[PDB]
């Protein structure tokens, strides 16, 4: 019974990490374009 | 705590201005023009009876055929903004020492290109300007930094005409009275075009270097520039965006100078205060070298060279690329600064502190990782240096090792080049950099996360 | 005190590293790669003839070899009895030589059942089953056996087997017209029967501009099951030294390196006799022994390679013979391998001195207190790895070309982890037990077995961190 509980309580932290990676990925994408390409 | 919302709204205004200002620098015809010029040349084959193009040059006669047929075909259809120029750099006979044993068979030697060994001597049928060494300053050139070596600005040059009647004649004369002898080491072709209806003119520089061991190596540089074709459609809007960007930068700099001067005696005791000053100085430099670039381009709106002089536009391309790079860095840092406005969340404030409490340990791990990475790179360079074409230079060994990590190994020629010590490099690299050294990163992160969360829990839940 | 000793051990190591890096930079340039690249593309990419499209890399039969020998080979070899410059710069030293190895008829035993069906058999290549009798129009050296000792040869270790240095050879000429006639005469009186098992072609070039020889060898192997397997080797040798001040600088650096190695040997002898059988447990004193041994081996190889240059001297008074430069090319490769490994170990030895501040000794301690567990688990991991590799070798060993040999199986299984598979040939090679292998391997390796190294290291790091923090704080 612990797998569902640990996948449900640890959802906000994973979502926050995903948000941070989305921001850090769009910044890197904007640097990648315009630099040489 | 109301200034936080003021900073948030100011930063959002700045970000919306900057996003538009950088979307205005992603025109469709700045990249497609280069892609269509790099295919109009470099891909069309020689006149006939051959399939090799410039990208696959193989000999000297191939270069002569390309110069006669394909170059004089793509330049003239059936503007040039001045006239094309062709240049040669060569070395001196007897510039190296032939061993006494190998004599009576090898008379002359031509050393690899170097400034100390380059010759300054007249040619044979020496009536033109392409048979006398002119100094570096007299050619208005600086350097190229090619593949094999770096080439000076001097050499033997010949300005071409403006049509198929007074151009092919001198090229044929150069081929008849032999110009590219065994001593040649580099050949340059320089010209601008301005064949685009939109201003958007591009300069092109083609290099063909002859190594000291036979063969040819080609290289190319295509570089488009900018002009001010101001229209009421979208250009006044971008001018307003640029001037309001300058106003925003002025506001930011006066703000930061106010706080640094009037209180706290030192502004550089955090991370967000050592970042916005960097952004401000980069923006000031970008504005300066943008105004200067526009002023430089303004005067040269001539198109009346009348095939008398050769335009020299490399000085403008240098500033163009510098401005592009500095703007790319500025936009990236502006986007990074966004974290300050979302770090004070209920669940985002346990990962930021985790990643800031272990920065010293992460740097300490990165140094250890890079030492071993570079040791492996040097070993691969020494072992597979002359065969694999992936490990041909150190800068390519590093970039290949960074691609084995991303699951892009070839391994077809690594094992072919060396049956023993070829697999030993690969398997040990994988073992000691995927099982042992990429598990030392998450270990530090996990320990820091656990201790930070425990401290926060015993702090909040207790009080 | 102790700082003086650390500085004494650090300055000498820095000087050693500087000397080693100077030598390594001097023994590797960028004009050496393009030399080999051009010489390779000249012979290995040009089609055998103006009409065909097969090159040396894709020979498929014994007639393609004769097309290549009277074709691309000569065109790329002679380039217009004056001397022949390959790219107008590469002088062709001496004359090329073509050699052959063959096994004798009746070297195996046909089963009695169909002995009236098949007449002759020729075994796979082996020294015990090699032909020695003359054959054909036994005029000269192309039809008469010549032993290894009388031919100045050595083994090769090709792809299928390890060939000796003997056989039936022939030295070609300096001009194209005579070489074409010689090869045509060899082709008329059939020189390549069913008994041939290998064929070698060797030559050399100089390129006096940058003083650097280049030795070229081409091998064609005819397996007992019919077919052709080609192989090549271009080696940029360097024999004539001391013509530039840079060469003298390198000689001085080599002497200094010898001095450093002698000093390190003396220091090792001084320290071993103190801690008898106790000296050999630090991983920093079990590593210096490796460096010393490798450096001594490299010094011996370099001396033995630069001292025996008799072949060059013998060739210098006779520029109309075959220059035998294969031994020098072999020892150059061996020296490069040894030097590369030695430099790698010397670079790794920086952790002796760099691990003297906090947050640098925590990582070293974490590595030191979990090495035993890592070795213990690597034993199990590699047992399972070898079991899977042997299963794949038994099931896919004759069809997939990635599991053709045991080593190929191991390397393919290492590449599967990175995410580099085909799986289009694995499935069609065996519809059952092919997918089972792949699925179970992926599950037991990515899910369960690679998640244990991380657990071990993560546990040990936290244990060490807590231990050090408790020791320091509670003092
Ligand atoms: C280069 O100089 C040497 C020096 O004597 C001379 O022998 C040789 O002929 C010269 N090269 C040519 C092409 O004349
Ligand atoms: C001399 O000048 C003419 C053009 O006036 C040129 O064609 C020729 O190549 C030059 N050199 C000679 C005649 O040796
Ligand atoms: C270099 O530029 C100057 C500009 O004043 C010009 O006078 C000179 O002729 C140029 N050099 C050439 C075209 O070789
Ligand atoms: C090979 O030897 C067998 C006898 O062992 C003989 O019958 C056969 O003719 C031989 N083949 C050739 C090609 O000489
Ligand atoms: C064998 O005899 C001589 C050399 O001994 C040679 O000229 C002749 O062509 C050879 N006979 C052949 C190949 O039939
Ligand atoms: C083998 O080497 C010796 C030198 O000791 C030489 O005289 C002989 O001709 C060589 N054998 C050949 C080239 O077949």
């Amino acid at each position: 019974s612990v797998f569902g509980k640990t996948l449900c309580r640890a959802l906000p932290e994973l979502l926050g990490v995903t948000l941070g990676l989305v921001v850090l990925g769009v910044a890197y994408a904007q640097l990648a374009i315009l630099l040489v390409s | 705590l109301k200034s936080v919302l003021r900073e948030l709204v100011t930063y959002l205004l700045f970000l919306i201005v900057l996003c538009i200002l950088t979307y205005g620098m992603m025109s469709s015809n700045v990249y497609y023009y280069t892609r269509m010029m790099s295919q109009l040349f470099l891909d069309t084959p020689v006149s006939k009876t051959e399939k090799t193009n410039f990208k696959t040059l193989s000999s000297m006669e191939d270069f002569w055929k390309f110069t006669e047929g394909s170059l004089l075909d793509g330049l003239y259809w059936k503007l040039l903004l001045g006239v094309p120029r062709i240049r040669q750099l060569r070395v001196r006979n007897g510039s190296c020492s032939i061993p006494q044993d190998l004599r009576d068979e090898i008379k002359e030697c031509y050393d690899v290109y170097s400034v100390s060994s380059e010759d300054r001597a007249p040619f044979g049928p020496r009536n033109g300007t392409a048979w006398i060494y002119t100094s570096e300053k007299d050619l208005n050139g600086s350097s190229h930094w090619g593949i094999i070596a770096t080439y000076s600005g001097a050499g033997y040059y010949l300005d071409l005409s403006r049509t198929r009647e007074e151009t092919a004649a001198q090229v044929a004369s150069l081929k008849k009275n032999v110009w590219l002898d065994r001593g040649t080491r580099a050949t340059f072709i320089d010209f601008s075009v301005y064949n685009a209806n939109i201003n958007l003119f591009c300069v092109v520089r083609l290099l063909v270097e002859f190594p000291a061991t036979g063969g040819v190596i080609p290289s190319w540089q295509f570089q488009p520039l900018k002009l001010i074709r101001y229209v009421t459609t979208f250009d006044f809007f971008l001018a307003a965006c640029e001037i309001i960007f300058c106003f925003f930068i002025f506001y930011y700099v006066v703000e930061e100078i106010l706080e640094i001067r009037i209180h706290k005696l030192h502004y550089f005791r955090s991370f967000w205060n050592c970042l916005d000053v960097v952004i401000v100085v980069l923006s000031v430099v970008a504005i300066g070298i943008n105004i200067y670039r526009t002023s430089n381009v303004e005067v040269l709106l001539q198109f009346l060279e009348d095939q008398n002089t050769f335009p020299n536009f490399e000085h403008l391309a240098y500033w163009q690329i510098q401005f592009n790079n500095i703007a790319a860095v500025t936009v990236f840092f502006v986007w990074i600064k966004l974290f300050k406005f979302i770090n004070f969340n209920r669940t985002m404030s346990q990962l930021s502190t985790t990643m800031s409490r272990c920065a010293k340990d992460l740097f300490g791990f990165a140094i250890m990782f890079f030492i071993i990475f570079l040791a492996y790179a040097q070993l691969a360079y020494l072992v597979f240096g002359t065969q694999v074409d992936d490990f041909s230079t150190f800068q390519e060994c590093i970039f290949t090792q960074f691609r084995i990590i991303l699951g892009d190994i070839n391994f077809a020629e690594i094992e072919e080049a060396n049956r023993v010590l070829g697999p030993i490099y690969f398997t040990t690299f994988v073992f000691f950099m995927f099982f042992i050294l990429l598990n030392m990163f998450l270990a530090i992160i996990n320990d820091t996360y656990s201790e930070v969360k425990s401290d926060l829990a015993q702090q909040k839940a207790e009080m």
